[PDB]
């Protein structure tokens, strides 16, 4: 409707297996440009599937989904492709010195890059350096956030991070660096929900809560 | 814990098309991301396309011509190569980022793509 | 009405091995990630090892190959098996857990920390 509405779901139901259990049932939300939507809920609630729908990997059986522009997705499982740290961050996107430095900093990769003699030109892989789980999760988040997009779909990017690093990156990256970007963050932490403009709590594909942090706290 | 096998490579004239496929097999595995690389003799392997889940990236040299896609039910990735040029001549490899209880990447053994003038 | 409690700490010699335990008690509905952290005087607190509800692990480079983190979901307890102890391992070891309390209407977590146990390596 309005140019400032980034993503809308109206009366959305969807199925992974035709004739089976709906993975999402009667979903409704509207996200304005620059807002942070937190998507909470237990294992199997339909959180990753909700992102998949936005990405066109799962079409709804009913209802309407609309999103403006380009998406950048961060998978709940971190990954790399054999190559340099720098290529693992920027591949497929033009180099921009400032953005690059700001992303490395916000994702706490500055320190790790400085330990190598080849710095961000260090080759990742069996035959080079093997990143730890934590390093791989930070580089996967940096890859997603570096890309210029109208909508960032961050699927539990801190699931494999320690809580001290998670707090720092949630604050420096998701809240500060990305302050005016449209973000859908899959997280069930109260520490994160506190900062969201809107919250969707999914339970077995259904919307158990949709509203502000004040409305949630009141419940 | 995973084996990758490419197919679809061969001889084609400039302007023509080719569809590369990469089949992952094994027993217990979850593919996180799949990439396509190309290697000219005596040179480094060059990443040309990568797909995680519905998020794709391309090397500048291949944009608008190559398309990476997945058959999620089948553990396969494809590289649709259109408007092929002689400089696309190389061995093409697929690479899979996988969870087999620990994180690992696996290489395929490659498929020759030869583009004539 | 939720508590984490570390045990198994003490004064040991270099090259020795020790096992730390951290039990989550109280009005627990569920637990996501759990982990071990440490802080030495003058130095900042940092991760040692973390473990997901599924049992996936990660270690700080300084402890990998020497320490093992394990989890028992039935007992809501996380363990740190420390082998090949070095004087650089001397610190207060803290346990963390992402916990959903019973009085919460939704599947939401809050971060909890233990009081800590001292590990002094001679
Ligand atoms: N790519 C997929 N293809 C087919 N089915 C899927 C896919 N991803 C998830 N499902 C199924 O959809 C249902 C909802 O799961 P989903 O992964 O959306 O949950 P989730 O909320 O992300 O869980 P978690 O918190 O554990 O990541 C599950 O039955 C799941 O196995
Ligand atoms: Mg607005
Ligand atoms: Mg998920």
């Amino acid at each position: 409707s309005l140019t400032t509405t980034e993503v809308v779901m109206e009366n959305v139901t969807a199925f992974w297996e035709e004739g089976g259990t709906p993975v999402l049932k009667d979903i409704n939300f509207k996200i304005e440009r620059g807002q942070l939507l937190a998507v909470a809920g237990s294992t199997g609630a339909g959180k990753t599937s909700l992102l998949m729908m936005i990405m066109g990997e799962l079409e709804p059986s009913e209802g309407k989904i609309k999103h403006s522009g380009r998406i950048s997705f961060c998978s709940q499982f971190s990954w790399i492709m054999p190559g340099t740290i720098k290529e693992n961050i920027i591949f497929g996107v033009s180099y921009d010195e400032y953005r690059y430095r700001s992303v490395i900093k916000a994702c706490q990769l500055e320190e790790d890059i400085s330990k190598f003699a080849e710095k961000d030109n260090i080759v990742l892989g069996e035959g080079g350096i093997t990143l730890s789980g934590g390093q791989r999760a930070r580089i996967s988040l940096a890859r997603a956030v570096y890309k210029d997009a109208d909508l960032y779909l961050l699927d539990s990017p801190f699931g494999y991070l320690d809580v001290l690093t998670e707090k720092e990156i949630f604050e420096s990256c998701v809240c500060k660096l990305m302050a005016n970007k449209t973000r859908i963050l899959v997280t069930s932490k109260m520490e994160h929900l506190k900062k969201a403009d809107k919250i969707l709590i999914l339970h077995e594909g259904s919307s158990y809560f949709y509203g502000t942090f004040s409305e949630l706290q009141n419940l | 814990q995973v084996q990758l096998q490419e197919s679809g490579g061969g001889l084609v004239q400039a302007g023509g098309s080719l569809r590369l496929s990469c089949a992952a097999s094994g027993s217990t595995f979850a593919i996180i991301a799949m990439g396509w690389y190309r290697q000219a003799p005596g040179k480094q392997r060059e990443l040309v396309a990568v797909i995680s889940t519905g998020d794709t990236r391309y090397a500048d040299s291949v944009k608008g011509r190559f398309t990476i896609s997945r058959d999620n039910a089948k553990n396969t990735v494809y590289l649709q190569m259109d408007s092929l040029r002689p400089e696309d001549t190389a061995v093409y490899y697929c690479n899979a980022a996988v969870q087999v209880r620990d994180y690992r990447n696996y290489w395929g053994q490659g498929t020759q793509v030869t583009v004539s003038s």
